[PDB]
RNA sequence: UAUGAUGCCCUGACGAGUAGGCAGGCGUGGAGGUCAGUGACGAAGCCUAGACCGUAAGGUCGGGUCGAACGGCCUCUAGU
RNA sequence: UGGUUAUAUGCCGCCCGUCUUGAAACACGGACCAAGGAGUCUAACGUCUAUGCGAGUGUUUGGGUGUAAAACCCAUACGCGUAAUGAAAGUGAACGUAGGUUGGGGCCUCGCAAGAGGUGCACAAUCGACCGAUCCUGAUGUCUUCGGAUGGAUUUGAGUA
RNA sequence: AUUGGCGAGAGACCGAUAGCGAACAAGUACAGUGAUGGAAAGAUGAAAAGAACUUUGAAAAGAGAGUGAAAAAGUACGUGA
């Protein structure tokens, strides 16, 4: 007859295997679960938890975060790790040489890191070439801009776009939303 | 009106095609779904031109 | 086959043999139950045409707009990649597979 | 460095002349998703039934 | 397999085309195999049964009698050897039916229309 | 499907998912969007400010064809170029060798500027640019071509 | 080497519940694969204060009756 | 010995289903048995998952083909998306290493370690910058009423960054 | 374009309280002045070989005998809850 301070039997929240039956990824998950149990560094149950992620919470990024990345100071030879796919960017043109390591490297990505010199690493090649992780970076695409995201929290007074279907004049843009018909919101 | 036929998209139905090519290569697959090949040559089996 | 020559009149009567040509290449013959894993007797000329087919780094594609998938992973091998160089030597040393009792 | 498998007469009598994997067989082997498809696929032969 | 589109693997079509088939295809559906020395007498497998041959019974309770058809009862599908009987427990005699597609044919029963038929497949008659 | 549905596990409860006290019954608040301006007040009223009423002029007979008007900011541009040819198109930026890029025959109305193409001068036709893009596409050197 | 890493093993805490939510399984008619499965030296069904397994849905067997088809498993599906 | 089952004895145990604050009810259904028998299918969508590509994507209206109601391939357009804003005419997103600051996973350097410092993606907060609308300012020139440069405002958008 | 007519081909359809109201002499029998309403009802056995004959009884049937692999298949017929 214990007293109950917190929830009983409560799941804690997180994934501990992703619900994904690719089998390829299962190896990656059963390489990194190895080298997070035993080699104790913080880099290891990163990307450990990032392979867990759904495919929402890995957004694509695009090259020329890779390129801002690589610009920020200091990180000019490191080898940047995306947990997630990379894909191209028509809109950077001078880009470095450094090595990028994803999952998946979308065709126009492959050939402008290839063409630049650098070299697309499939994830059990960085763990061969970084046990700990030296000298990495992590990038991380946005999560929030998802055309869903702008519908969230919808009520007065926050603007955060209504759910709807075609837009324009005469879709909801009378009495509730300007000053002269009724009031405004 | 049921919904009887499904749409695949055709990257997906080339890649099925892909791996199920791919999956006639070594004979653990082959001997895991019957196929009584337990004697034959190296595997896949290519054979000339004549037949 | 590639280039049927009363081939398939030839097998379609014996139970069991389907024969298909590579341009066809039925995913319903070639995973059937869902079950990957044929008995496929290629011919030489099905060979190297499925080398034009399919595409590779070499020839293109002959499927408008199509590369072969790739990899997210280069060796299908777990225990080669853990052991081999470089893992052990940042590899605390083991524990015993199952623990002790203690108390 | 492809495997080279030897093109093999009618009567057995393994020729020598051998021939290159075309890397098709290098493809990823991804049994979830010929099974996904083979569902998705093997649905499209279906006649409709229905009670008057 | 099945090639044209004109005939039906359909089980209902086919039970349905036979056990309401006519009279004149009945005779077609109740042909008999010959013997090996009628195949080397005459250079054909099959006719259709007539109720003047002498036949042979190669399959059943009655295997290896022989004698010559009474009549051909096309409404059971059978045909009445004379020979093949059953007597009744009040002393009668009732025939019994056998299928002709068991049945081996010894010798025939030739008029014309049985010569022109084997000069249709094939004769090499006497 | 139906044998991973939900209803296939509430076989054996009575009511079936939808509670014994206020019963699943027909259509318990009208059929549709009925009441909008009634008893379902408040959900139209927030979700969907702005549902009631008129606002604009009206317009008789409209064609999108008077309205076609897809706009490509400054900084795709070079897509509009073969991609064989840009690196050639890049290297050595002088004129006389200027590309010419047609943005009609691409599908694409008008230009707009978004922000710092390369220094590369390149003749650009268009139907219609904004204040922004002209000044930018003459700062690279390249001039602008209306047509129509 | 010789077996499952969605395993094996250690430690601790905890375990009522209608409406309701979720997860893990059992059962039924049909489809693909498979066990070169069972079967008139007797299938399926039916009866059985006979026996075994699972917490339970259910499974398995022995006996009697019976007379032709049917089951396990990986998957699909619903007039389940 | 044990299991099952019947009987015996001690103690306990009111008919289930349903509305109901409350049922064993002097509340309603139910004499019994078998078989039937109730959240399905579709059009359009929301959230979340899985998959394929990815600044793109969607072969299947249609054509080529065929071991032919499957399979395989495909040119056009077209849908959604990459650009918003207004009633509309229209206009239409880098001052600045696409900004500042704070907090931030991880990485790098020193340190035996503890800690120190640099870098700081995602995300939160906040200040700014840009685009559309509105209210103003309104210049060089002017088909001498046009044209709007520049600069602003407790304004404003379902925007860029 | 086509749930009608004729002639075809097929199904991840139903399997006899289902599928059309109708697998059978089904718009049938029957009801109703009438317009109209409108059922139920499949399967002995491979083959009727569907029980010669004896005996009790007024007879139906019985009990033997016999058929048939089997009448715990006898026309009140597959199994038979």
């Amino acid at each position: 007859g214990i007293d109950h301070t917190s929830k009983q039997h409560k799941r804690s929240g997180h994934r501990t295997a992703p619900k994904s039956d690719n089998v390829y990824l299962k190896l990656l998950v059963k390489l990194y679960t190895f080298l997070a149990r035993r080699t104790d560094a913080p880099f290891n149950k990163v990307v450990l938890k990032a392979l867990f992620l759904s495919k929402i919470n890995r957004p694509p990024v695009s090259v020329s975060r890779i390129a801002r990345a690589l610009k920020q100071e200091g990180a000019a030879n490191k080898t940047v790790v995306v947990v997630g796919t990379v894909t191209d960017d028509a809109r950077i043109f001078e880009f470095p040489k450094t090595t990028v390591a994803a999952l998946r490297f979308t065709a126009g990505a492959r050939a402008k890191i290839v063409k630049a010199g650098g070299e697309c690493i499939t994830l059990d090649q960085l763990a061969v070439r970084a046990p700990k992780g030296q000298n990495t970076l992590i990038l991380r695409g946005p999560r929030n801009s998802r055309e869903a995201v702008r519908h969230f929290g919808m009520g007065p007074h926050k603007g955060k776009a209504p759910r709807i279907l075609s837009t324009g004049r005469k879709f909801e843009r009378a009495r509730g939303r300007r000053r002269s018909k009724g009031f405004k919101v | 009106w049921r919904k009887w036929n499904v749409k695949v998209n055709h990257n997906e139905k080339r890649y099925a095609t892909a791996s199920a090519i791919a999956a006639t290569a070594v004979a653990s697959l082959v001997l895991a779904r019957g196929h009584r090949v337990e004697k034959i040559p190296e595997i896949p089996l290519v054979v000339s031109t004549d037949l | 086959y590639a280039e049927d020559n009363g081939i398939v009149k030839a097998l379609r009567n014996v139970p069991g043999v389907e024969t298909a040509n590579v341009a066809s290449l039925n995913l319903l013959q070639l995973a059937p139950g869902a079950h990957l894993g044929r008995f496929v007797i290629w011919t030489e000329a099905a060979f190297t045409k499925l080398d034009q087919v399919w595409g590779s780094e070499t020839v293109a594609s002959s499927k408008v707009g199509y590369t072969l998938p790739s990899h997210i992973i280069s060796t299908s091998d777990v225990t080669r990649i853990i052991n081999s160089s470089e893992i052990q030597s940042a590899i605390r040393p083991a524990g015993q597979a199952t623990q002790k009792r203690t108390h | 460095s492809r495997p080279q498998v030897t093109v093999h007469s009618l009567t057995g009598e393994a020729t020598a002349n051998a021939l290159p994997l075309p890397a098709v067989f290098s493809a990823p082997i991804r049994p979830d998703i010929v099974h996904t498809v083979f569902t998705s696929v093997n649905k499209n032969k279906r006649q409709a039934y229905a009670v008057s | 397999a099945k090639q044209s589109l004109d005939v039906s693997s359909d089980r209902r079509k086919a039970r349905k085309a036979y056990f309401t088939a006519p009279s004149s295809q009945r005779r077609v559906l109740l042909s008999a195999p010959l013997s090996k020395e009628l195949r080397a007498q005459y250079g054909i497998k099959a006719l259709p049964i007539r109720r003047d041959d002498e036949v042979l019974v190669v399959r059943g309770s009655k295997k290896g009698q022989e004698g010559k058809i009474s009549s051909v009862y096309r409404l059971k599908f059978a045909v009445q050897v004379d020979k093949v009987t059953k007597e009744k427990v009040n002393g009668a005699s009732v025939p019994i039916n056998l299928h002709p597609s068991k049945l081996v044919i010894t010798k025939l029963h030739l008029d014309k229309d049985r010569k022109a038929l084997i000069q249709r497949k094939g004769g090499k008659l006497e | 499907p139906s044998r991973f549905t939900k209803t296939r596990k509430h076989r054996g409860h009575v009511s079936a998912g939808k509670g014994r006290i206020g019963k699943h019954r027909k259509h318990p608040g009208g059929r549709g969007m009925a009441g909008g301006q009634h008893h379902h007040r408040i959900n139209m009223d927030k979700y969907h400010p702005g549902y009631f009423g008129k606002v604009g002029m009206r317009y008789f007979h409209k064609q999108q064809a008077h309205f076609w008007k897809p706009v490509l900011n400054l900084d795709k541009l070079w897509t509009l170029i073969p991609e064989d040819k840009r690196d050639q198109y890049l290297k050595s930026a002088s004129k006389e060798t200027a590309p010419v890029i047609d943005t009609l025959a691409a599908g694409y109305g008008k230009i707009l500027g978004k922000g710092r193409i390369p220094n590369v001068p390149v003749i650009v036709k268009a139907r219609f640019v904004s204040k922004l893009a002209e000044e930018k596409i003459r700062a690279a050197g390249g001039v602008v071509e209306l047509i129509a």
